[PDB]
RNA sequence: CGCAAGACGGACCAGAGCGAAAGCAUUUGCCAAGAAUGUUUUCAUUAAUCAAGAACGAAAGUCGGAGGUUCGAAGACGAUCAGAUACCGUCGUAGUUCCGACCAUAAACGAUGCCGACUGGCGAUGCGGCGGCGUUAUUCCCAUGACCCGCCGGGCAGCUUCCGGGAAACCAAAGUCUUUGGGUUCCGGGGGGAGUAUGGUUGCAAAGCUGAAACUUAAAGGAAUUGACGGAAGGGCACCACC
């Protein structure tokens, strides 16, 4: 609980979690992940703590709100598998965007093109986002980020553990963020369900 | 081996405090560390520490704030001389304004500051700040 | 300014083993130091197979092996491209590598 | 080869395509015109050069989309595209097939699921 | 940094860490804090009000931030069983 | 190491794994049992770990040998453990 | 094809083992010995490190035998070169090998004293113990056994890391050093003269240990950085290069 009620679990979303497959987790823990892990299921494979995975997203996207300028929130992402998933981010809750090959010299560095004064950064993945993440500790700037069990954890201040290995567990998680900053500081109203199917995150690719 | 107990004690937590620890175990322990860990305290250098009872001589956990920049050890025990009191505190402290100077005297484990007040002296054992 | 942490080549727990005779100059390197190179081929060659299938009794034979584990200082397997100077870094990768298993169809 | 562009005269071909895309064609001889109307070039042959490689290019991007260069109506012919749903993809078909322990993993999670038990075998390592 | 009379001199007091009690000194730009929303209880409705955490460079580059988050959020809530 | 345990209070299956030296305070990880062979019905009492052959109170019997650790028991035998 | 002699234990063989270090790979037996582990065994401070003293100590050399297969410090030869006493070929020596004595030195390098604590991640591997309603191998079930996975010690190490160190190269120790203080031992104070002179000592000898000065001289030296340049490696480009 805490801020009072509702806001606790709701099975309608353990039960996309659980379908999204977001708990699985790493055969390599890692050892500043450890909280995270429930338990470890036979023949190597981790099961993260929905409901931690649940309540830290929560935190998150409180977070994100307080922000005041929406649009000065980056949401970030250079894998395949989350960029659909930020462009949706950014189109429903203020938020701009950074995907692809991030571009070094964006946060520190003025004359750049890309040059960003984030207030805050979230990330999806902290190893093939390193140089946001690196850049982000160049200039006083915290961030929220997509962590699976071995993820580094240097430069991040929540996580919010997932696969990340991919699939949906990627869609969901940006999905349910930004499900749950319209809802707070925003206007979703009545802590009830989505008209936007979850899908709509979620990464596209090839043809033949 | 083994030749001061103390020394390691101090040691342990100064690289507590360096990490961004908020506890330490120490061992082994000793009245003279439960002393100068007491005369820490008192000052609030350090929050509440815990004496575990082994059958054996004995682990204490300290809970530390962060107030700490160093607490040191003087190894050998030198006597001090009531006017190389004021000679020490120099060398090894900050400002002459705070930090401690903590000796053993004959009338007592404490900070240079009551030894002063008492008016006794004797051979120095540590510091802190 | 030590170059290589390994110094020569891999000793580490022992301060000596006994040395081989290099396939070259016959030189004399410890076998911890030392490049060694297997070397597993036909009796025959490339060409030979056909004229040697032919001209043979048997019902297929087929093939022996000449085997010979081959070792050589450092001069020799530098001068001759058995190992070739990498930059200060490619030097740290022990690993080994190519594309193909070249066998026939290669350089 | 001998005739490598240089950037001078890429970077137009890259400029006007960007700013001038429905305008500019297929066929050299027109853009080379074009060039007169939206674009100021000294000399003839280097408005030729460029009227020739953006005529390059207009040719290849009339043939799949190029590298570098985005033009509204490109823009648009993507977002279109970029819509596609079915029947749907999961379903799964009734019944998940679990591998268990993700069983117990919904066991241990307080819910319902359908289900399939076929999860056992270790399991090595490399 | 009182003064003779009480005064209160030099030219300012930094903020401290919210994990290890430990200045934040002034040019360490590796260093940020965290403002939390409040919520109008009940749920959602981002009220104000932060609440709010800084944490040194020091906690951040040795891969905590964000546990050390946790404690701050939990033992002040919101963040429960954790 | 991520300034988080409470040394004082340590968990039980962390502790558990640890040396028997390396222990909160320290205590053993080596147990005793009382020991069956249907023949007899009385039953002696034999540590985890031996070195000494055990015999039973009369029959030359067996009722382990030793090793490098705990005392391999010997075929058609029961143990409780067991005491505080 | 057989046999003799003397030599040596290949492949298997590793950033693998053991040993204080020097060093140590055939089988098998005997002889004592050494660490790790396990251990609710035993003693109650037994202990850390060390002038003096002492044990061991690759190679060559030296004393006397055995022995000399192999190869070969010297010599004599054939070539090469302007010169070649060399490299290169050949003949071939003491010697290599072994036994009983000497000798006490090797970039005897991890060039890194030894002992104790503390400070950081991951996966290997020798080894011991521990745990699994995991695999495979069997009999009627086994006791087996080898593995997979995890845990814990103590090995040699590795890997990645703005903790921290350092002049850097680098370094989890070379960290915890101006915020300079855990124990102890040793050596150095610009470079040459010099490990030289001289006395002592040890040595059969060869030599070893201890070890100056006069005089000489303003850099000796370290590390990183960059060119230039190479009969170092991949590179190219041109008929001022070849084809």
């Amino acid at each position: 609980s805490g801020a009072l009620d509702v806001l606790q679990m709701k099975e309608e979303d353990v039960l996309k979690f659980l379908a999204a497959g977001t708990h699985l987790g790493g055969t390599n823990l890692d050892f500043q992940m450890e909280q995270y892990i429930y338990k470890r299921k036979s023949d190597g494979i981790y099961i993260i703590n929905l409901k931690r995975t649940w309540e830290k997203l929560l935190l998150a996207a409180r977070a994100i709100v307080a922000i005041e300028n929406p649009a000065d929130v980056s949401v970030i992402s250079s894998r395949n598998t989350g960029q659909r998933a930020v462009l949706k981010f950014a189109a429903a809750t203020g938020a701009t965007p950074i995907a692809g090959r991030f571009t070094p010299g964006t946060f520190t560095n003025q004359i750049q093109a890309a040059f960003r004064e984030p207030r805050l950064l979230v990330v999806t993945d902290p190893r093939a986002d390193h140089q946001p993440l690196t850049e982000a500790s160049y200039v006083n700037l915290p961030t929220i980020a997509l962590c699976n069990t071995d993820s580094p954890l240097r430069y991040v201040d929540i996580a919010i553990p997932c696969n990340n290995k991919g699939a949906h567990s990627v869609g969901l998680m940006w999905w349910m963020l930004a499900r749950e900053v319209l809802r707070m500081r925003g206007t979703i109203s009545r802590e009830h369900p989505w008209e936007v199917m979850p899908d709509l995150y979620f990464y596209r690719d090839p043809e033949e | 081996v083994r030749m001061n107990v103390l020394a390691d004690a101090l040691k342990s937590i100064n690289n507590a405090e360096k990490r961004g620890k908020r506890q330490v175990l120490i061992r082994p322990c000793s009245k003279v560390i439960v002393r100068f860990l007491t005369v820490m305290m008192k000052h609030g250098y350090i929050g509440e520490f815990e004496i575990i009872d082994d059958h054996r001589a004995g682990k204490i956990v300290v809970n530390l704030t962060g107030r700490l920049n160093k607490c040191g050890v003087i190894s050998p025990r030198f006597d001090v001389q009531l006017k190389d009191l004021e000679k020490w505190q120099n060398n090894l402290l900050p400002s002459r304004q705070f930090g401690f100077i903590v000796l053993t005297t004959s009338a007592g484990i404490m900070d240079h500051e009551e030894a002063r007040r008492k008016h006794t002296g004797g051979k120095i054992l540590g510091f802190f700040f | 300014t030590k170059k290589r942490r390994n110094n020569g080549r891999a000793k580490k727990g022992r301060g000596h083993v006994q040395p081989i005779r290099c396939t070259n100059c016959a030189c004399c390197v410890p076998k911890d130091k030392a490049i060694k190179k297997f070397v597993i081929r036909n009796i025959v060659e490339a060409a030979a197979v056909r004229d040697i299938s032919e001209v043979s009794v048997f019902d297929a034979y087929v093939l022996p092996k000449l085997y010979v584990k081959l070792h050589y200082c450092v001069s020799c397997a530098i001068h001759s491209k058995v190992v070739r100077n990498r930059s200060r870094e490619a030097r740290k990768d022990r690993t080994p590598p190519p594309r193909f298993r070249p066998a026939g169809a290669a350089p | 080869m001998g005739r490598v562009r240089t950037k001078t005269v890429k970077k137009a071909a890259r400029v006007i395509i960007e700013k001038y895309y429905t305008r500019l064609g297929n066929d050299f001889h027109t853009n080379k015109r074009v060039c007169e109307e939206i674009a100021i070039i000294p000399s003839k042959k280097l408005r030729n050069k460029i009227a020739g490689y953006v005529t390059h290019l207009m040719k290849r991007i009339q043939r799949g989309p190029v590298r570098g260069i985005s033009i509204k109506l490109q823009e648009e012919e993507r977002e279109r595209r970029d819509n596609y749903v079915p029947e749907v993809s999961a379903l799964d078909q009734e019944i998940i097939e679990v591998d268990p322990d993700t069983k117990e993993m919904l066991k241990l999670l307080d819910f319902g699921s359908l289900s399939n038990l076929q999860v056992t075998q270790p399991t090595v390592g490399m | 940094m009182q003064s003779n009379a009480g005064e209160f001199v030099d030219l300012y007091v930094p903020r401290k860490c919210s994990a290890s009690n430990r200045i934040i000194g002034a040019k360490d730009h590796a260093s940020i804090p965290m403002n939390v929303a409040e919520v109008d209880k009940v749920t959602g409705r981002f009220n104000g009000q932060s609440k709010t955490y800084a944490i040194c460079g020091a906690i951040r580059r040795m891969g905590e931030s964000d546990d050390s988050i946790l404690r701050l959020a939990k033992s002040h809530g919101i963040v429960s069983q954790n | 190491m991520p300034l988080a345990k409470d040394l004082l209070h340590p968990s039980p299956e962390e502790e558990k794994r640890k040396h028997k030296k390396k222990r909160l305070v320290q205590s053993p990880n080596s147990y005793f049992m009382d020991v069956k062979c249907p023949g007899c019905y009385k039953i002696t009492t034999v540590f985890s770990h031996a070195q000494t052959v055990v015999l039973c109170v009369g029959c030359s019997t067996v009722l382990c040998q030793p090793t490098g650790g705990k005392a391999r028991l010997t075929e058609g035998c029961s143990f409780r453990r067991k005491q505080h």
